């Protein structure tokens, strides 16, 4: 009973020290787990959502909401641990262009989620506000037959959840472009809206 | 005395506390009930103006005193997720805040650390008030040690 | 900042010792200050705007808006209007409204719980003559009801039923409690013989010191 | 040694997987493989049943192609059918401790064959665990529908020879 | 040769590593959505996490036996040693140890010093008596152990996240008398 939605309390500074209850180190210890356990939890996720949903579209939106609830957490944790706690630090750039948060994703997010850095990151020549984020080998979903793409939305559900909470609202879809020796390649394309673009249209 | 707040993106507060020096056992005479929520919502406009610009009036997470208004120095801070850490400075006379940027910037840094510790709970979703007494105990010890 | 300076205009107009008549700049000022916050987020500021708007619309003496913004302050009923202190002024801004044009249907339809229509015979010589449904005989039904506001003097008067049969009642002019669920006493249906065919009823008609209003249907379901 | 037709049966029913691949011909597959898989399921129990009036360790030959295992290992069918040997083919069978069996019909004709067979069928058990059991669309005890498991095993067999 | 030695050898061959923090975040999003959509009725979500864990473990045992070939555990103390020393050591990076046997050696408690399934988690206050957080392993510890026909039943007593001193799970088996004919 400290902060309700009803009032504000007034208590004096430089009073007595209160009790010590719960604390934890924010910086990561290096922890590893098998790929099989997270793959088993991932297929159990897709199995339960296959069980309790009717058609493909709202299944995809529910999986994207599942990814969203990791991404909105993950933004502040990765930026705070890339700024460096009780140790003396400061504050990163807190980047605000479009072309460097995607650089931040392709550099740090994919090398945080996985051992390897993300592969390629190109724009679209035919239209602006379309950005291609591509890998060669999806390590979330390498265990499903390749003709289904909807099970690939969870990771781009992260990316929308990484982007909308960072101040750039957008929308993502994913397709599979079988280019080269990689049969599954998994393009994720990011559709922004107009209302952000003219904002950076206003900023020269 | 200082009024401290953390405000959401859809203009709602998740944390609010007011802490005073013990000489004035009652703090902020008559401003506390009416003036201090309204001038904070007024300062949210200009913090929303300066969040998207590049070169201020470096590093964009901290920023100085954003306005001065009825002799009150209003100091802001912008987190990575868009949360805004506006905290005002009152006194009977005028107040100097820029000399405490050696200390108050660090105060905003570990209360940002405390907010990241709050956010990592999977049960705690955003647009929820931070209804935890442990958070109060840490932020008033940080208010004591960063006076 | 426009919100703050319109608040400053309205509080500076509040504190004058003079008197001022009605003028439609006040009308457009009230609609732009209510529409300025996205009311129809933060809730304390919405309370602190319309708690001044009700005082200015009292000082102008246009009772339609103090009735309207009292029936907008009903949205913030269950928190941040404290235990009959601010609800005291929420009463004394609504009693001259309810003795005037404010005849709206008592702020919410969430009053009536699931009433039970049993009857209690006393003879084993008569039991269910025939050739879920109730098979009502010679007895009387029962209702129970609540309100949730911190105010007192919710006053039901003349509770009776719908366009159903000659089921009637007698008198109900008594009170009901503030927070609790006061079970209203025996309504005493004086039923008439009709045809066997069944048809359920939604609710029954209750006035709150007014004319008898519409349904105020049962919670969570129709509860037939 | 050389493997030419693959069969994966259920632990308690008719078979889930069958491929007569690398025989460039058409042989019948419709509905007699269910009957023969059920008779293998019966006669494993019959062959275990009789007792004459009376080890079990395999070896690593680096079969395949980082292999799947780098040590000698153990076996889960002490008293059960292990191969069948005829004029035209030898059938190598290997069951797993949960009750699931794997059948490799091998057209090579006439000890060490048991070692390389148990090593190969443990490797295809590893690819079955790593590529079918992880799949969410695959329900339990249903026919194999994965297209990926196909070129995971075709490449293994064409890496063997 | 010994299981407590060769589990580390399997921990450095054909176990592709992934960060445990991602595993915690996806499990936390699962239990957060399960909390939200069941209208805060916290006794049902332990059953639903058990129903997820049964389908985890009944497919996990055929990967565990494939990655490491073992004979059948001839006594249930060897079951406790493989669950202490290779089962939770290959998949997760944790080495729990066994204590608190029943005197007839039917029941064993798996004391678990730290859980890498819940790092950042703090429970809400209304759920503080009726939600065991890391329920999912219990379904696994039914499922896998039900497929080697050790017909057991798995349940919690206490955990650190509920304010108690320690996390331990007590498992006892009922009957077996069933196995492959070979």
């Amino acid at each position: 009973t400290v902060g309700p939605k009803q009032a504000i309390t007034s208590e004096a500074s430089t009073t007595y020290i209160p009790s010590r209850i719960y604390s934890e180190s924010l910086l990561f210890k290096r922890q590893e787990a098998s790929l099989s356990a997270m793959a088993f939890l991932f297929q159990e996720m897709i199995s339960q959502l296959h069980r309790t949903c009717k058609t493909a579209g709202d299944f995809e939106t529910k999986l994207s909401d599942y990814g969203h609830n990791i991404g909105i957490r993950l933004l502040e944790l990765l930026n705070f641990r890339a700024s460096s706690s009780n140790y003396i630090t400061k504050m990163r750039r807190r980047d605000l262009k479009i072309l460097d948060i995607l650089q931040f994703i392709h550099g740090t997010l994919w090398s945080y989620l996985f051992n390897h850095v993300s592969d390629d990151l190109v724009k679209s020549s035919e239209r602006d506000n379309e950005y291609m984020i591509v890998d060669n080998f999806p390590t979330l979903t390498q265990f499903i037959p390749g003709e289904n793409v909807s099970c690939e939305y969870f990771v781009c559900g992260i990316i929308k959840g990484f982007l909308f909470n960072a101040g750039f609202p957008c929308g993502v879809t994913a397709h599979r472009m079988p280019q080269g020796g990689h049969s599954q390649r998994t393009v994720y394309l990011i559709q922004f809206d107009r209302q952000v673009l003219d904002r950076e249209g206003l900023r020269f | 005395p200082q009024y401290f707040a953390i405000i959401g993106k859809k203009d709602n507060p998740v944390y609010e506390i007011e802490f005073t020096n013990a000489e004035n056992p009652q703090g902020f005479p008559q401003d506390l009930k009416e003036l201090n929520p309204f001038i904070l919502h007024a300062s949210l406009d200009i913090v929303e103006d300066l969040q998207w610009q590049i070169n201020p009036t470096t590093d964009n997470c901290y920023l100085g005193k954003v306005d001065h208004f009825y002799g009150l120095a209003i100091t802001a801070y912008i987190s990575y997720s868009g949360m805004k850490f506006v905290m005002i400075h009152g006194n009977s006379a005028n107040s100097s805040v820029v000399i405490d940027d050696n200390n108050m910037r660090s105060f905003y840094q570990e209360v940002h650390e405390l907010y990241v510790k709050t956010l990592m709970n999977p049960f705690y979703k955003i647009t929820d008030p931070i209804r935890s007494p442990a958070f109060d105990s840490r932020v008033r010890t940080l208010a004591r040690k960063h006076l | 900042k426009q919100l703050f300076v319109l608040r400053l205009l309205m509080v500076a107009l509040l504190a004058t010792p003079n008197k001022i008549a009605w003028h439609p700049d006040y009308r457009t000022l009230i609609d732009t200050i209510i529409e300025l916050l996205n009311i129809n987020t933060w809730l304390i500021l919405q309370k602190k705007i319309l708690q001044l708007c009700i005082k200015v619309s009292r000082k102008i003496n246009d009772f339609e808006y103090v009735a309207k913004f009292s029936s907008i302050l009903i949205t913030k009923y269950t928190h941040l209007l404290n235990q009959s202190e601010q609800d005291a002024l929420f009463k004394e801004y609504i009693q001259p409204s309810i003795t005037n044009e404010s005849i709206t249907s008592y702020w919410d339809p969430f009053i009536l719980r699931e009433v039970v229509i049993n009857r209690i015979l006393d003879s084993d010589p008569t039991s269910n003559e025939i050739p879920a449904e109730f098979t009502c005989r010679v007895q009387n039904p029962f209702k129970f009801d609540f309100t949730i506001n911190d105010i007192q003097l919710d006053e039901e008067i003349s509770e009776f039923c719908e366009i159903d049969r000659k089921a009637v009642s007698y008198s109900g002019p008594y009170n009901v409690k503030a927070e609790s669920i006061r079970s209203i006493t025996l309504p005493l249906i004086i039923k008439k013989p009709t045809y066997k065919k069944i048809y359920e009823i939604s609710c029954l008609k209750i006035s709150i010191l007014k004319l008898p209003l519409q349904k105020f249907d049962i919670i969570n379901d129709s509860r037939r | 040694m050389a493997i030419e037709t693959i069969l994966v049966i259920n632990k308690s029913g008719g078979l889930i997987y069958q491929r007569n691949f690398t025989n460039d011909e058409q042989k019948l597959n419709s509905n007699e493989y269910l009957i023969l898989a059920s008779t293998l399921h019966g006669v494993f129990a019959i062959a275990s049943q009789l007792t004459p009036k009376a080890n079990t360790i395999p070896y690593i030959p680096y079969v395949g192609m980082d292999d799947f295992f780098k040590e000698p290992f153990t076996n889960w069918n002490k008293s059960g059918l292990r191969q069948l040997c005829t004029d035209q083919f030898t059938m190598f069978i290997y069951q797993t401790l949960t009750g699931l069996k794997f059948v490799a019909i091998s057209s090579s004709v006439m000890n060490l064959a048991i070692q390389i067979a148990d090593n190969f069928l443990r490797k295809v058990y590893c690819l079955y665990s790593d590529y079918v059991m992880k799949d969410p669309s695959y329900s339990m005890e249903m026919p194999i529908r994965s297209n990926l498991f196909d070129e995971k095993v075709k490449k293994m067999v064409e890496n063997l020879q | 040769r010994s299981l407590k030695a060769m589990g580390e050898e399997i921990w450095k061959n054909k176990t592709e590593k992934i960060n445990t923090e991602l595993f915690t975040l996806t499990y936390g999003s699962i239990v957060a959505q399960l909390c939200q959509d069941y209208e805060r009725d916290f006794n049902k979500v332990n059953d639903h996490l058990y129903s997820m864990g049964y389908n985890i473990g009944c497919r996990l045992i055929e990967d565990f036996l494939a990655r490491t070939a073992l004979p059948r555990c001839e006594n249930l103390v060897k079951t406790s040693e493989v669950l202490s020393k290779c089962a939770f050591k290959i998949f997760l990076n944790i080495t729990p140890n066994i204590t608190n046997w029943s005197h007839n050696k039917d029941t064993f408690s798996l004391i678990l010093d730290e859980n890498p399934l819940a790092d950042f988690v703090e429970l809400p206050m209304d759920a503080m008596k009726s939600l065991w957080y890391s329920n999912i392993l219990c379904g696994v510890l039914k499922g896998s152990l039900e497929m080697v026909q050790l017909d057991c039943d798995v349940w919690f007593v206490s955990d650190i996240l509920r304010g108690d001193s320690q996390t331990e799970i007590k498992v006892k088996l009922n009957r077996i008398l069933k196995d492959e004919i070979p």
